[PDB]
């Protein structure tokens, strides 16, 4: 019996089997209704219809949509029958006994699931990277953490929820490409400036530094074709968006950038674990992946650190995926077994069963 | 008693369900389910809420983080005592000896696994987390052997890192406390403000060091310079060589960012572990605990002159500039001496500036 | 030694000097202001950087803040001192009574006035505060003819607060604890939901009352409405009756916000405070102590009888729903009842908008 | 000799002689240079020189604009010589020593004066009202405090600075003005808005209950005059705009809006005092002006509160100036004088002297 992974992200679901490659089944998680419709579909038919966003932020909200989300999941996407495969899904940090509980329960009664288990994504992206403790930054589309994790437990009160990520950096290189003169505001067309996001830009090792090669050379700036016939250039508003994380105060934010949050975070922990947490430093997720993001981070806590400490950031070249594939790594592991839920004995205790 | 049909297996219904012994003194003792039997009319309740029809001795949590980090080895538990035997001489992953070192046997699960080796077989019968375990207990002097496999694998990063933050402390440590430019500098100001500051106040030799940051502060009466400008235009007339004299001082920006306590108490417990290397290599390894320890203790020695002449030096500036050493960092001494210079430097553009337009 | 001359007052320099004696180890004796003497030119220094040029015995602090608040009164300490003796029949301003109370000296500087009024003569030349001091020293009883002042200015806007919270506990506590509309209520919901709950998990006599709060949460397969919904239009059909049942319960709401321990220790203290005003009365006032302790000990009573019967009542519906009326407070309770009654209401207005298309 | 006092606004300058009555002189606190003149000259000359605001917030900023309002305070309104009077000024809350020592140093070596004190603001406005112990919610033009007091000595982290005030809600009344169609947005005139603000709108008990009366009671209007011959009414942006104090979020802010402010000050504090805080609780400054803002800030605060807990809201029918008249009654108060700085003790001491 192949295992099921499902990753219910803020913008993305991202799933498929266990026995780790990758999510091959990974799509927008929005549902469409008639002013029903799910995934990139919801996409096209927009407009015609009002897409509603379930996992918007953290948590999963409205849950008649999320349904709709594991209905077009297990039977389109994967194409199977969830009555057969135990299933994985992963879960914000700070998600509420409820939230779990009422997934758990949708679980077993509306998709006759054998077996299942709720955990959460930014433990699967320490553990994707061979290791039961650190502090994670997983960076989605909607919603960013800093989740101190001690002998596999994330610590409650360490995780910093910054409500700063991907989509809103998308949002960022919308306002100043058209500061630059670009022409497009348009909530369609946009899918590809987000592309532009992906393909090219970063993150400054210096800002100002940076910023003070705003024109002297050319090579800095990039060239961009769109997906038509005509071709535009990127000055350098490139590296200028991914420094929203560093510095929120870009879009308006008065809460802390990284560093800071990953910091503070730190700092809320244990005294003796600190020196553990600064060594392990995993960075996880979509927002996660502009080049050189690793090294600034690096340089930024060497910073608030003191001057002897040991201070790695693991920035895995897969790590787009990092909680899916940590999750595939811990169905497919073997000693995990023995921790699934199953209809046996939620039968016996009901969703509150799902705490371990 | 008397539960009900379910034709359909209706949803569970989560609430907190009180046991009769509780059920006695309360509401819910006063009449029951016994009259709501049609009634309500079952039917299409049931039709509208309707839904769709070997063995561990380590702690299961401890199990899987364990399998977590093996997974991520690729090693054998047998590839690995191998290796903790031969001080890692097949393939010395540091990172992983790390991992690794946190899931050492506690001597409460040395218990589970002792006799019980001996006591039946659960071999092959057992996990195989709990296999890797026995065979990593029956490693002699697992602890150390570990121990001293960290201290190597970090030893070169480490000084890496301790070397120039020692450096950087001695150098401008020095070059400040050795510079005459400075001196003057600081002499010319013990005079300006001792002018302004007698007849009444009295007249004082000299002055703590925070008194250099409020230079900027009194302006002239005019309000359109500063008394750092008056000093500097003062020394570009008076005394011009001292125009300069920053450059007499040197990595004052890179040793004010030394945390200098800990940089100190690394070095020792650096020494500690040398001593338990030698102590290991003794009795007995020997092989590459000696091919290290040779190329090695001098190293570590140097770093050690390097660390008491360090704080020699240090403690040498801070009580020449009045303060104390045992009460101050360079994290704060120094970056006084940074904003001077910084602003210094910021005070003659605009004396420069203002004599041109 | 050797101060400068300062024609025109230059702006003080506000740096901190070191005291001679650790100037020693320092830079600042190498050289000195004596090399410095015309060289910068002291005069456009000058010309640029000009500027233009009875007793109290008790502490200050305290003194002033006296002041701050006798200023406000417009009483003179004799008048004041009259009125604590004849108990503020001379015009009774508790807020002052109040003010004033922190103001009671402290037998350290009773010390201070006492033989030092014998001896000399401060008086007049004693500021006026210590002189007001004094006079109130001179007041016998004066703790405890202030604390009578502040209960009795107090005592009906006292009860005035105090007592509807707690009538709004005896009657929102009764209300629910004997409404039949709301038993029935619950043992549909008992009924219903042991339905769903059984066949597996058992079956159930009772549930504790945070159960209510899961109802709007199970919905339907259709998931267009709720099992309160359900429950609603099972209520409309089946027993019509029950579809107000709120109208049974009453002061709910008000009594979720009532903070009961505080109140009955709020009693308990007003009980002591009448005691200490008969305790004085006795011995001896006795005017208008007595004029107030007669019109007043019937409605303490009342109070502390409407007390009683407060916390037996409340205590009574705790434990009859389930719960630790010593570990749960109305704060908690009542609102359980409140979110469930507001939702019912809301239920049946989406249930009713429903059948009408 | 009569003694000085001059409280500093971050809008506008309080000031004239002891014994109390109130300040005779109150200016608009803005210094204009050419692209010096200082006060309401200012204002007139508006757009030919650029106005620099050095009180605005909390602080003084730039001291030099500060010596011009000084001097014109001194010398023009007040119509004084300096030398002459004991001066006291005012201080914001938290304002940091060395602002409170280049005052006094401005004090002496500028104006030459005899004697001076620094008093802080808000302490003055609980002097006003014949009390050592209280909480002031102290609300000007720029700033707003909640200022923990106990024996006359505020406490340091207690004190809560709200950025949103009286500017800000004259702001506010400009964009809600504008969406019924009143056509000033100018930089000018708008000087006429504020006087709507001060004269009419007020702070409702319940915002909604009062909002749902938004059209039916004509009486709930109030008809405005303006200053030539036209005239113009105004609806329920009335009571919208002090509305802005209890809800911050009506501009964006995510700060607490009153109520808490005051409410978690006083929680700020020991146990003990809590008490005494609830108890006297004093309203001062203009923006503390608006009808009925009293009784809904009691019944807001009595929400938070216990059941049993005394609160009382004191707001003067003179506290417009309350700062200002505990000024007076301070300077004229006799026990105030041994507490005086002097020319002798600050050249014994320099201006490090003016701490107590
Ligand atoms: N190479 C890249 N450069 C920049 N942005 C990227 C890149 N790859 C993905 N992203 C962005 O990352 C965001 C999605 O990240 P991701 O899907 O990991 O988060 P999520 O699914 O919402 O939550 P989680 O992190 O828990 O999975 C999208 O906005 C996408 O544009
Ligand atoms: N009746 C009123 N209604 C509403 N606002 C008023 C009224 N009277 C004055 N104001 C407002 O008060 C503000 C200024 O108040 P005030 O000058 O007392 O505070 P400040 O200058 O900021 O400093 P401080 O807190 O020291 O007094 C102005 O912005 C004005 O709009």
């Amino acid at each position: 019996t192949t295992a099921l992974v499902c990753d219910n992200g803020s913008g993305l679901v991202k799933a498929g089997f266990a026995g780790d490659d990758a999510p091959r089944a990974v799509f927008p998680s929005i549902v469409g209704r008639p002013r029903s419709y799910v995934g990139d579909e919801a996409q096209s038919k927009r407009g015609i219809l009002t897409l509603k966003y379930p996992i918007e932020h953290g948590i999963i909200t409205n849950w008649d949509d999320m349904e709709k989300i594991w209905h077009h999941t297990f039977y389109n996407e994967l194409r199977v029958a969830p009555e057969e495969h135990p299933t994985l899904l992963t879960e914000a940090p700070l998600n509420p006994k409820a939230n779990r509980e009422k997934m758990t329960q949708i679980m077993f009664e509306t998709f006759n699931v054998p077996a299942m288990y709720v955990a959460i994504q930014a433990v699967l992206s320490l553990y994707a990277s061979g290791r039961t403790t650190g502090i994670v930054l997983d960076s989605g589309d909607g919603v960013t953490h800093n989740v101190p994790i001690y002998e596999g437990y994330a610590l409650p009160h360490a995780i910093m929820r910054l409500d700063l990520a991907g989509r809103d950096l998308t949002d960022y290189l919308m306002k100043i490409l058209t500061e630059r003169g670009y022409s497009f505001v348009t909530t369609a067309e946009r899918e590809i400036v987000r592309d532009i996001k992906e393909k090219l830009c970063y993150v400054a090792l210096d800002f100002e530094n940076e910023m003070a090669t705003a024109a002297s050379s050319s090579s800095l700036e990039k060239s961009y074709e769109l997906p038509d016939g005509q071709v535009i250039t990127i000055g350098n508003e490139r590296f200028r968006c991914p420094e929203t994380l560093f510095q929120p105060s870009f879009i308006g934010m008065e809460s802390a950038g990284i560093h800071e949050t990953t910091y503070n975070s730190i700092m809320k922990c244990d005294i003796d674990i600190r020196k553990d947490l600064y060594a392990n430093n995993v960075m996880s997720g979509g927002t996660t992946m502009y080049p050189g993001i690793a090294d600034r981070m690096q340089k930024e806590i060497t910073a608030l650190a003191p001057s002897t400490m040991k201070i790695k950031i693991i920035a895995p070249p897969e790590r787009k995926y990092s909680v899916w594939i940590g999750g595939s790594i811990l169905a497919s592991l073997s000693t995990f077994q023995q921790m699934w839920i199953t209809k046996q004995e939620y039968d016996e205790a009901g969703p509150s069963i799902v705490h371990r | 008693k008397k539960p009900i049909k379910t034709k359909f297996r209706l949803p569970v219904f989560n609430w907190t369900a009180l046991k009769p012994n509780q059920i006695n003194g309360t509401v819910f003792s006063e009449l029951d389910d016994e009259k709501i039997l049609e009634d309500l009319d079952l039917d299409r309740f049931e039709e509208l809420f309707k839904t769709k029809a070997k063995v561990t001795l380590l702690e299961a949590n401890r199990a899987k983080n364990l399998a977590i980090t093996l997974r991520k080895a690729g090693r054998s538990a047998e590839e690995i005592c191998r290796a903790i035997h031969t001080f890692d001489l097949q393939t010395l992953p540091v990172d992983f000896v790390e991992c690794l070192m946190r899931f050492l046997p506690t001597e409460a699960e040395v218990k589970l696994l002792r006799q019980y080796e001996r006591e039946r077989q659960p071999l092959e019968e057992l996990a195989a987390e709990d296999r890797f375990m026995l065979l990593f207990s029956k490693v002699e002097r697992l602890t150390q052997r570990m121990a001293g496999m960290a201290f190597l694998g970090n030893f070169q990063d480490n000084l890496q890192m301790l070397t120039p933050q020692l450096n950087a402390i001695i150098a401008a440590s020095a070059s400040v406390k050795s510079s005459q430019k400075l001196k003057q500098m600081l002499e010319i100001i013990l005079a300006l403000g001792n002018y302004m500051n007698s007849s009444k106040r009295g007249a004082v030799y000299g002055f703590k060091l925070q008194s250099l940051d409020l230079l900027l502060d009194t302006k002239s009466t005019d309000r359109k310079m500063t008394l750092l400008h008056f000093i500097a235009l003062t020394v570009k007339e008076k005394y011009p060589e001292l125009a300069n004299f920053w450059q007499e001082l040197h990595f004052v920006e890179k040793a004010a960012a030394v945390s200098l306590e800990n940089v100190l108490l690394d070095v020792k417990e650096l020494g500690r572990g040398m001593e338990l290397i030698r102590r290991e290599c003794s009795i007995h390894d020997n092989s590459v605990l000696r091919n290290f320890l040779s190329t090695n203790e001098g190293k570590l020695d140097k770093l050690q002159r390097d660390a008491k002449t360090a704080e020699e030096a240090y403690n040498a500036v801070v009580r020449y500039f009045g303060e104390s050493p045992k009460t101050t960092p360079p994290s704060v001494f120094f970056p006084v001496f940074v904003r001077f210079i910084r602003s210094y430097k910021e005070a003659e553009q605009e004396n420069e500036a203002r004599k041109k337009q």
